């Protein structure tokens, strides 16, 4: 005889992600050789760690400028990939194609203001705690901070650590769950002289341990 | 950390849909819906290799003439036929452009915003062609370009709802 | 294909005066090669296929009393920016510009494109991309202006067809 | 129990084309042999390589004949395999069923004049660059070229470069593209002596190193 | 170089149609478009040795004689008769030629512009046949002949269109 099979009912039908290959059609084409091709990624989060973006501040500019007034709070943000100071950042790029998502998420300071001008900076994370995040510059002193002198090295880096109750978080920030969702991170001015108009530019990269979950197609098609 | 959906040759190994199908259609990759998955991880690289499978939906016999093949060579059944099933072909195509790499933005043109005609991966022709799904096969992506999520006008973050299970 | 020793040479350029009436964005571009008045522009004129790097340095000439920030980088296949990608232009090989702590930039590319060789008059792959980070400020001890220069050179410069003379 | 079985959807159609094999109806057969039956080729290019054939020039014939004007440009013609001067060659009857080719071609020259005759020939090759071909016998020193003399070996050949930005390059003219496609040979008269009906016939010949690429089924049926 | 695309015994191995069929046919290689890939391939050659298979799209049950029975064998179902299936009948016939290769041009005739009788590889019998595509497997060609392109009328080179993706 031959070889008896059953015809299984549900399999067989076509899911645009199932991992099986199809008959080919054309075969023994060679391509040319790309041997050495230069800036090959293999891996989105390599490049999203490699090279960091700038965030969009209040007008739509990347840098925290000096106010000349009592308030000491230079900015605060969401610590979220779908927050408006990261609206038009790689990383949020990437993620907008996730589903959830865990692990550090680095911030780098640029100082460009000028050389005759010093100034004190402190930044620091504020998890899911208090209703209201250390807006006076010494209440926040209590949270993991950081704290950094302006100088020849204008480059300073700080890492936001993943704190959240599941293993991991949704890059999807959801209609429900109003108040601060995760966190918010500040940037206080310890001092400042002879800077009106100086500038500092914060930019984004992913960190070491970053690590995007489950691919989706969410934007409107 | 385990990075494997990041990963460029499991993100962009899925069907696509392309919107825009022809009796007589030019299979380019750049068809595709620039805010996809697929489609806008293609538009973040300068640069992409990849081989192609292809489901298409249609009536009568679907011929394949590779890239360079005149369009008068698509009525003849010599280039590769399929002949219709009930639900759908499947095929899988080479790599048929003369480029090594081909290219999502080009600085130019080609002729001594409009990619040179050699940017395919060939034609298929039909009857009609209901339905066209391409699937990017050992994909390699160069050069990395940037890539935007979605604004938000005066919220303080974009406002989506999730799935949930309430009753 | 032949290696050519003279046409790896520097070339001054200037790209544009930094003011202080230009705020973040302010995005000036110089595709390359541009108009070379050398061995270069010859070798381009009477040679057909090419294919070539380049090293760009770019230095503003100011003191250390002002403060603003440029970003310098070199976009393979150049295309027209809306001011949403302009915060990820990192993302291409660059340096910072900054009068507080650095004073000129290097950048060194490879040659890449779909074509093994290219024909400049047609295909421009590189492009200097030089953007305000930061605004220019100044004081009445500061200077009001600042001027930037260009610093570019083919390197590793291979050809293959010469062409014949025009007289 | 049996092996259960997933009937895909998409396959099992038929592909005029496909690599699998169609069930023996009659099985058993033992061809009378052809063991080293004279004659036996298996690949077109090793015949290609193997023969070269003539061109078509003007009026229809294989040479080109010494011209008693100041004109100095005996012919010139088109390097393409779908050109005037290549459509009575083997060359173009293969390339014609291939979408794609690469690599070098080879012209060889015979000259079939009397002995009493001497002359001095030159060829270049131009590349797809300046935007008229340098018609001067001066100009044209500057590409690539080779010269030969005349004497009792009338045999010589000339190695066409394939020069071209793409790694494969299409054997199928576009209807768009006009001006020189990629590249036109011109042959030139040094010199002559009592050569007023002296031919010189041109055949070419597939390079050591060409291929061909895509085949098609271009042709009207 | 790589030109396993110009094998012979590669080239040769695809389905190809043959126009003229009758009810009673008797498979003839030379029966073959002349102009088309296959057809031109095979009249390029003098000889030819080849295996054989068959897509026949007929109604009723296909008998296939081998070469040299009579005609009144195909109306017995001793010779292989396939019973019709849905869309068509797919079969491998041997080499039943008694010659050692076959031609596609003979000098003369064999009877004590048309080839000998004996050049054939069977004959095939149903109601009707709709259909008839042949398969060249492990086919081998031996003395080459003159192959020719299509002729250009004035213009200075032929002119046919490729596809484009052009929008």
């Amino acid at each position: 005889g031959i070889v008896p099979v059953a015809c299984s009912d549900g399999y067989g039908g076509l899911v645009t992600t199932d991992p099986k290959t199809a008959d080919p059609v054309y075969g023994k084409v060679y391509n040319p050789p790309r041997t050495n091709y230069p800036g090959r990624f293999t891996n989105l989060l390599d490049v999203a760690e490699a090279c960091p973006t700038f965030l969009c501040f209040d007008d739509g500019k990347p840098y925290v400028v000096t106010r000349e007034d009592e308030q000491r709070l230079l900015a605060k943000f969401d610590v979220s990939l779908a927050a408006k100071h990261m609206s038009n950042t790689y990383l949020s790029g990437i993620a907008q194609y996730y589903a959830q998502y865990s692990g550090t998420i680095n911030l780098h300071f640029m100082f460009t203001g000028s050389t005759d001008s010093k100034a004190r900076y402190m930044v620091a994370y504020v998890p899911p705690g208090v209703e209201t995040p250390p807006d006076t510059p010494e209440r926040a002193a209590h949270c993991i901070h950081a704290e950094w002198d302006t100088g020849l090295n204008s480059k300073f880096t700080f890492s936001i650590p993943y704190v959240s109750a599941a293993d991991y978080a949704y890059t999807a920030s959801d209609v429900a769950e109003t108040t601060n969702v995760q966190g918010w991170v500040c940037i206080y001015q310890i001092t400042h002289g002879k800077a009106q108009n100086d500038t500092l530019v914060v930019s984004v990269s992913a960190g070491k341990d970053f690590e995007l979950r489950l691919p989706i197609d969410p934007r409107t098609q | 950390q385990r990075r494997h959906h990041t990963d460029v040759g499991f993100i962009m190994d899925r069907f696509v849909k392309i919107n825009n199908t022809n009796p007589t259609h030019v299979i380019d990759l750049m068809q595709t819906h620039q805010h996809g998955l697929v489609g806008a991880l293609l538009r973040a690289a300068t640069y992409y290799f990849s081989d192609l499978e292809i489901v298409v939906r249609h009536e009568g016999n679907l011929t394949w003439v590779p890239n360079g093949a005149p369009e008068a060579a698509l009525s003849n059944a010599g280039n590769p036929t399929a002949y219709n099933k009930a639900p759908f072909t499947r095929l899988a195509l080479p790599y048929t452009a003369p480029h090594r790499v081909l290219a999502t933005v080009y600085n130019g043109t080609s002729k001594y915003t409009q990619l040179p005609a050699s940017f395919n991966f060939g034609a298929i022709r039909a009857t009609d062609i209901s339905e066209l799904l391409v699937r990017m096969k050992r994909a390699e992506l160069y050069c990395p370009r940037p890539l935007l999520a979605v604004e938000v006008t005066a919220q303080d973050r974009h406002k989506q709802k999730i799935i949930a299970p309430a009753k | 294909e032949t290696r050519v020793t003279q046409a790896e040479r520097f070339f001054k350029k200037h790209l544009f005066n930094w003011t202080t009436d230009k705020p973040f964005g302010h995005l000036e571009k110089l595709k390359l090669p541009t108009d070379h008045k050398g061995v270069y522009g010859h070798l381009v004129d009477s040679f057909a296929y090419m294919r070539n790097g380049w090293d760009v340095e770019v230095s503003a000439v100011g003191n250390q009393f002002n403060g603003g920030c440029l970003l310098v980088a070199m976009v393979p296949e150049w295309k027209k920016f809306t001011p949403r990608e302009k915060y990820q232009l990192t993302l291409f090989p660059h340096q910072f510009i900054s009068p507080r702590t650095n004073m000129t930039a290097h950048i060194t590319v490879p040659y890449l494109g779909v074509n093994r060789y290219d024909q400049y008059k047609k295909h421009k792959p590189w492009t200097l991309v030089v953007m305000v980070v930061s605004p220019l400020t100044t004081s009445s001890i500061g200077a009001t202006e600042i001027k930037v220069y260009a610093n570019i050179a083919p390197t590793h410069v291979h050809v293959a067809g010469e062409l014949p003379s025009k007289e």
